[PDB]
RNA sequence: GCGUAAAGGGCUCGCAGGCGGUUUCUUAAGUCUGAUGUGAAAGCCCCCGGCUCAACCGGGGAGGGUCAUUGGAAACUGGGGA
């Protein structure tokens, strides 16, 4: 198995963003690193807290969404297909949602934001886009 | 060719009695035609998609092609849509004139404007929908001046346009910038001409 | 305020049927039920004190709502000597979201019993009194609570959370308030003020329709 | 929730008054069946109706209907937040987020029901089911779900006005 | 899109091909960005001017490439080593 891993992180935080679940775990890798703090940065999550230890992983995240149905996780999308690669050049990072969500194109200086990467102006591998 | 009309019936059932501002049919509110003294009853989208292009278009008269065209030329200014086609759509040469007191009718002022008589810009301008920019002096065309229908319709009274400037004695005239887009305030909702228009 | 020793005679209900929804307040399962959680009964029995009392203080009627066996001693008694008009009976169709209807049952109510005095009897002969009679003896035994809500009922003091379903769905209907103590294989999101605790004890019923008619009652004659 | 009073001038339009017959014994039963969706022009905007003998008794029960229910859709002067594809029944709907003067380019049900519920520019091209009940199923649940930026800061605390361009 | 509407190969083993666990050093082959060349004119779009205006003409711009040559970033796919 193991066919991609960001798109089992986010089926992660996707199946667990709609089953109401307190924390949820993760397979610990850099894209989980960066991406748990970025997306925990940008105010979805409540505190990522990477418990590591031998030999693999593993992270661990808390859904930082109150009594509202649907919080900071509204709904996430695998912009980038691991297989089909998406691709977005400087002029073209495209911002997603419009006005309420933001998207994380991995820059060539680190997995950046929407805003923050096209503050850079250098796009990327599409990584997640997260509606 | 627009002039062809009768004048009474096509504001009669055109929508709104315009113009005007009392040739509406007042002896006769409902529409024209021999089916018509019954009731009336409303339209689909196309009803008030033909209702808002026949009725904002038969204020000015132009055929078709030109109103369209006058759409797509009006979209392709700035600002929003029905401003831009309502500023554009009224501005023109015959509006400017018969909008600036030159004639008492919107018919007999376009001929007035395309008969070559009212020649604005100092020079002549003879198509009636030939218009001029905010600035250009839109003259009276003096080798004719002295007649009954520029000297009765300076005697007739009417709100000139801010947007414009009129000269009853020193044979002129101006506007001043684009006019009052939505201070130009009839009937005519351009919400219909960006519908009924556009598919 | 609970009564926390005294609360010690009505903490338990169903068990191995329980739902996952209203078992987050679970203590532990000790061979015959999961035992309910105690502080969280106790908190939200405080819930129950300050939000029905100052809630029930804006004038309008809580509705004592019941159904099971032996709940309408809680609800005939609580209300009726508490200040609301619920009914205890077999639950009327539709109650809240009729409306109108019920009305109308109750224009029927209405002129059978003002018809008893109103010289009823000794107009017709006697199949009239007789039929008649019969008809508010089985109308009054099943809709006659609702007489103590002429306006909507603004809230609903449910207290079956399985056999009043159709009232939670009711009451889900409008946007009305429904607190109510749903027991232990109920679902939990569908009321807004959970008594998590059980029903199956006549004494934890006279607890709930005590505590909470009780909070109505003293909540709202504190005016002068 | 929260279910809003009928306290505001109501629209009323008629979406659409089909027939229907319960095939019983002796013909068809036909009554009339209309699905009309009232409108606040301002934003209440709902749309549920139902059957009766005649066609002003489906006006009749379809104003019930729209005194039933009523939407909120949030959305800045002529736009919606975020112009989701929003569709629910089998039947989608395309609504983006448009301009100021780029008019309200919706269909038959989308153009009555964002025509009659506060719509200035909002661009509409359907892709899926064309039954009334299902357009006004998929628009309604669409409408009823698109986010307004404020309260998307104010529920999502990074910051109100920090998301803008 | 594929249980019943058209659509799961009867089932397996396998070469080619397509895709791939976590850490770390290098690389630039992809990925992205800067500089030059070149993508002729006329045409599409933007900004003006000239035929009474318009169609039209003319001027001033723009945009168009897995494009070459060349400078960077190494996050991600890959090459290589642990």
């Amino acid at each position: 198995v193991m066919t991609d891993p960001i798109a089992d992180m986010l089926t992660r935080i996707r199946n667990a963003n709609m089953v109401r679940h307190e924390k949820l775990e993760i397979p610990a890798s850099k894209l989980k690193r960066e991406i748990a703090e970025i997306l925990k940065r940008e105010g979805f999550i409540r505190d990522v807290e990477f418990v590591e230890d031998s030999k693999q992983g593993i992270i661990r995240v808390f859904l930082k969404y109150g009594q509202n149905n649907e919080r900071v996780i509204t709904g996430l999308k695998r912009i980038s297909k691991p297989g089909l690669r998406v691709y977005a050049k400087s002029n073209e990072v495209p911002r997603v949602l419009n006005g309420l969500g933001i998207a994380i194109i991995s820059t060539s200086q680190g997995v950046l934001t929407d805003k923050e990467a096209r503050a850079k102006q250098a796009g990327g591998e599409v990584l997640a886009y997260v509606w | 060719a627009r002039y062809t009309g009768p004048s009474w019936k096509l504001s009669r059932r055109l929508g709104i009695s315009l113009s005007g501002t009392g040739k509406e049919l007042e002896k006769r509110p409902y529409a024209p035609g021999p089916h018509g003294p019954g009731q009336r009853k409303k339209l689909s989208e196309y009803g008030l998609q033909l209702q808002e292009k026949q009725k904002l278009r038969h204020m000015y008269g132009v055929n078709e092609r030109q109103f369209r065209t006058l759409f797509d030329k009006a979209g392709k200014l700035a600002g929003k849509h029905g401003e831009n086609f309502m500023i554009l759509l009224d501005s023109r040469l015959d509006n400017v004139v018969y909008k600036l007191g030159l004639a008492r009718t919107r018919r007999q002022a376009r001929q007035l404007v395309n008969h070559g008589h009212i020649l604005v810009d100092g020079s002549r301008v003879d198509i009636p929908s030939y218009l001029v920019k905010p600035g250009q002096t839109i003259g009276v065309r003096e080798k004719s001046r002295n007649l009954s229908i520029i000297k009765e319709s300076v005697e007739v009274n009417n709100f000139v346009p801010e947007y414009l400037t009129f000269d009853a004695e020193k044979l002129e005239g101006t506007f001043t910038r684009l006019p009052e887009r939505s201070e130009l305030a009839p009937e005519i909702n351009e919400a219909l001409i960006v519908e009924f228009y556009s598919r | 305020m609970k009564q926390l020793l005294e609360a010690g005679v009505h903490f338990g209900h169903q068990t191995r049927r329980w739902n996952p929804k209203m078992k987050r307040y679970i203590f532990t399962e000790r061979n015959g039920i999961y035992i309910i959680d105690l502080q969280k009964t106790v908190k939200k029995v405080e819930e129950a004190y300050n939000f029905t009392k100052n809630l029930a203080a804006e004038g309008g009627k809580i509705l004592f709502v019941g159904t099971k066996k032996q709940a309408q001693d809680s609800v005939k008694e609580e209300a009726q000597r508490s200040g609301m008009y619920y009914v205890n009976q077999r639950w009327l169709g539709g109650t809240l979201t009729n409306f109108e209807t019920i009305q109308k049952r109750i224009k029927r109510l209405k002129d059978i019993e003002k018809m008893q005095e109103n010289g009823t009897f000794d107009v017709l002969p006697k199949k009239e009194v007789v039929q008649l009679k019969k008809e508010l003896e089985r109308l009054e035994k099943f809709l006659g609570g609702i007489k103590d809500m002429k306006d909507l009922p603004d809230a609903l003091f449910i207290i079956d959370p399985r056999k009043e379903r159709i009232a939670v769905a009711e009451a889900r209907k409008l946007n009305i308030p429904i607190i109510g103590i749903v027991d232990t294989n109920c679902d939990p999101d569908e009321i807004d003020v959970v008594i998590p605790a059980n029903d199956d004890a006549i004494r934890a019923v006279k607890l709930l329709t005590s505590k909470m008619a009780d909070a109505i009652l003293e909540a709202k004659q504190g005016e002068e | 929730r929260r279910i809003d009073p009928s306290k505001l001038e109501l629209e009323e339009r008629l979406v659409t008054v089909n027939r229907v017959a319960k095939v019983v014994k002796g013909g068809r039963r036909f009554r009339f069946a209309a699905l009309v969706v009232v409108g606040d022009k301002n934003g209440h905007v709902g749309f549920g109706t139902g059957k009766a003998q005649e066609v002003p008794e489906a006006i009749r029960k379809a104003v019930e209907d729209a005194k039933k229910n009523l939407i909120e859709v949030p959305m800045v002067g002529t736009t919606i937040p975020h112009e989701i594809i929003g569709r629910f029944g089998a039947g989608n709907i395309l609504l983006k987020p448009a301009s100021e003067g780029t008019g309200v380019i919706a269909g038959g049900p989308v153009r009555a029901v964002l025509e009659l519920a506060g719509v200035a520019d909002i661009l509409s091209k359907s892709l899926g089911s064309n039954t009334p009940i299902n357009m006004i199923r998929a628009t309604l649940q669409g409408l009823s779900e698109l986010k307004r930026a404020e309260d998307v800061a104010k529920l999502r605390g990074k910051s109100v006005e920090e998301l803008l361009g």
